[PDB]
């Protein structure tokens, strides 16, 4: 059950789910598995906040176990589209789509708590058929990782060979080694 | 005394006022009817001239209670203004519409020739529309034409014993207000209806002029979708849009009005003996600032006084000082106005 | 879990739906599989925009993996017959009715994100019965791949033969190379 | 503080958590502006007669 | 069915729900098994509260049979960062998870009922794959495993050796017997 919350104007008092008070202070949840309906979904929460003022940042807390990347770089099209900047925050887990889209934060609004895990690694998939279908898409998921690490060296900094091969089996990072690989750009530990 | 022609008090208002070039004109020939009928009370004919009222549309610090100010001044008589928040219907608590009447006659000094040729100024008109409703619909006679008891209490307590009645079909009622939103409500029915999107049109680009440009295009049905009930749009023919003031206009505000804050400074310190020069580049920064704070036009005044609050508080008791140039670093504070001698 | 968010105007305060709130804007979202229920909604925000304003501009969001024929005809037809343009921006995947779709846009108005595919086959089918049977349905679906690559060649620009030879298998299209072979006129990576 | 302040409302560090906590009190009355007085109930002709303030 | 109640006010009533009531009051609730969209929920109401009133103090009632390591660490930095003092109470039981969030409120305002039951053990995990994954998968949970122990041990005051040798297997610890160890402070047993 999500709690309901008042908030006192001048018209009144009006009430408002936890999660849409939230969304009113620019703050976007990315929780669970990434895909179509759930990225769409923090998509037009991304243009309609852009509307009231497009000089805020938005803030985008990113916890979740990965999903497809299609509907990943959905999110990370608009984030880079929009005018304000977009403020990633990892808490819990961050896996590929969510170190990719934690990763894709305006540069040096990038933040991690001290015991989240971001873990990164390459693309997943396959298709059953004939040969000739199978060569069509073995290329194009080739594609994708060489599309997804261009753009995490660019982000991260670190050279496009480094990227290659540190993706190509699953590696685990936490908040300061985090920092140092360029994923993020400070760690919040206490408020203030 | 022939009244002033539209050309002279459009002249006469660039003086104290920049910018709003079509609301100037708008209140030139608005204001050379209401006292060219009222100065010829027949018309060699049985016709009746009515009263055609303004209703400033603009934004915040435009400039609305100036132009209505400095444009009485250029006449010689009474002005009042008032707020419609300060307003209730009738049976309730909340002050009632007729006290503007009071406030009105108090002004004229006991005196109706002077009320009836009197200009009342109501403000903040926005924020009592629908969902309000009954507070508009008192305004709505009065604006049109009412007689209504006025206190007697004043002047030899206004010896009149018939509570000096006053005939409210005569004052021209400059009814103002910043619509706050109706740029949008303008955007969806003179372009496209979408505001969010990839393909919609953010207002991020410093565009001040865009404000000023929709509003130009105002209807009467815009103000229907605001709130504004038809009959109160009808007694308010005349509609006058005001630009917002930009960078340029601030800095010409703060040098070539007659009673500029910069020639105001200029006149103290002369009597003192000493002058004192404002550098362009001082100018513009001053303006930067007020966007900034979005404090408006009405707070020029405290960032330049700030920034001569130390110097005044030095030069009458320093000798040898007849020359002052403000740098652009002394508004920041990080410098000291330099004394030349 | 869908957020809510306020409307402030001069008349008040009024609670409208993420996506109830985009449709104010003239926005429509096509996401996760086409189906018939789905379409029909889709049909049905078309129509009702086009009571609101018939001259005003209608956008629709493609984010899909692809669907039944049948239902997704149903969008274009509705497109075409509807007097105000319909933009389609594509956003992360447009698959074989997706893209359809997507360049079934009015001209001038079909875009695409920059980190996206598209992909383009012919339709899939089949049919279970007697021989008589199997050769009705076998030759209804031929219909239907020559219907639908007719119209691909007449809102991409191309040639019967060049669409036919491409629909033969998957053939996978990043943005630019969309915009070369006509699915799309431009590509929106950042505003103005 | 309403008018000088930026920033959302709830959050992280990034956020702005001072409303409550009490840090300086001179420092935001001294940046006090008459606009500031609208909102405190003041009419604008009157706040509009005092041009000088002196905060203590 | 969750009841609803009244509350009585100089605005007008309010009909509110039982767990949005006692939201007002700083009360949080942390029942089941932890996961991400109920840790998310519990993250969003930490958040909320602090802007009310950040010195006021805020209750968390634990009452869970433990859950994802991920999910709790969400609300563990939450609670480390947040200004106001995290009180935590359990009621009924407290696993792993369930305790490493109890001991993690503030010190000196732990409670714990006298028949609740606190359980704590070392994490839970697997994986199924090559060898050089498993290896990659084995170092990271022995990593987390210690550094859930020097956060046990910081705040239960007890050495490091301890926890390790007593979180080897599972370990029952009554509210009498948490006292001893640091897991809480006091026991409440009647209203004074
Ligand atoms: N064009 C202008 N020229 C000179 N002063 C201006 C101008 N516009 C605004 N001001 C300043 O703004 C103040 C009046 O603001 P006003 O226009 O009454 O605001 P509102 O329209 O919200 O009532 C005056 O003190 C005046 O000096």
């Amino acid at each position: 059950l999500v709690p309901m919350v008042i908030e006192q104007t001048s018209r009144g008092e009006r009430s408002f789910d936890i999660y849409s008070r939230l969304l009113k202070e620019r703050v976007i949840f990315l929780t669970g598995q990434v895909e179509d309906h759930m990225a769409n979904l923090i998509v037009a929460q991304m243009l309609f906040l852009e509307a009231e003022n497009p000089e805020k940042d938005i803030y985008l807390y990113i916890n979740s176990p990965g999903g497809v990347i299609t509907a990943g770089m959905s999110i990370y099209d608009t984030m880079q589209f929009i005018k304000p900047d977009v403020s990633t925050i990892c808490m819990g887990q961050a896996a590929s789509m969510g170190a990719f889209l934690l990763t894709a934060g305006a540069k040096g609004k990038r933040f991690c708590l001290p015991n989240s895990r971001v873990m990164i690694h390459q693309p997943l998939g396959g298709y059953q058929g004939q040969a000739t279908d199978i060569e069509i898409h073995a290329r194009e998921i080739l594609k994708v990782k060489g599309r997804m690490n261009e753009l995490m060296a660019l982000h991260t900094g670190q050279s496009l060979e480094q990227i290659e091969r540190d993706t190509e089996r699953d590696r685990f990072l936490s908040a300061p080694e985090a920092v140092e690989y360029g994923l993020v750009d400070s760690i919040l530990t206490h408020r203030n | 005394s022939a009244l002033p022609t539209p050309h002279e008090i459009r002249n006469h208002l660039d003086d104290y006022v920049i910018g709003q070039e079509q609301a100037k004109k708008v209140l030139a020939v608005a204001v050379y009817n209401h006292y060219k009928r009222l100065r010829n009370g027949d018309t060699s004919n049985g016709v009746e001239l009515g009263k055609s009222n303004i209703l400033l549309i603009g934004p915040t610090g435009s400039g609305k209670t100036l132009l209505a100010e400095t444009l009485a001044r250029l006449l010689d008589v009474p002005f009042t203004m008032a707020d419609a928040t300060t307003l209730t219907e009738a049976g309730y608590v909340g002050e009632d519409v007729e006290n503007i009447i009071q406030k009105l006659l108090q002004k004229s000094d006991y005196d109706v020739q002077k009320a009836q040729r009197g200009i009342v100024y109501i403000d903040e008109i926005d924020k009592i529309s629908r969902k309000g409703e009954g507070v508009q619909q008192a305004l709505l006679k009065l604006i049109e034409g009412t007689v209504a008891a006025v206190p007697p209490q004043g002047g030899r307590k206004h010896p009149q014993q018939e509570f000096l009645q006053v005939d409210t079909s005569k004052i021209l009622f400059i009814c103002g207000g910043a619509f706050a939103g109706l740029d949008k409500v303008i955007s969806h029915r003179v372009e496209t209806g979408s505001g969010i999107g990839f393909g919609a049109t953010v207002k991020a680009k410093s565009d001040k002029a865009s404000e000023g440009e929709l509003l130009a295009q105002v209807e009467p049905e815009d103000l229907i979708k605001f709130g504004l009930i038809p009959e109160f749009i009808g007694r308010l023919p005349v509609v006058a849009t005001l630009n917002e003031l930009s960078e340029e206009a601030l800095i010409q505000i703060l040098k070539e009005p007659k009673n500029a804050l910069t020639k105001q400074y200029q006149a103290l310190f002369n009597l003192e003996g000493v002058d004192l020069e404002f550098r362009d580049e001082a100018l513009d920064a001053i303006a930067k600032k007020a966007m900034a704070r979005k404090t408006g036009a009405r707070g020029l005044r405290s960032i330049v006084e700030a920034a001569l609050l130390d110097t005044m508080y030095d030069l009458p008791s320093m000798e040898d000082v007849e020359k002052v140039v403000i740098d652009e670093s002394v508004i920041d504070g990080q410098s000291e106005p330099l004394l030349i001698y």
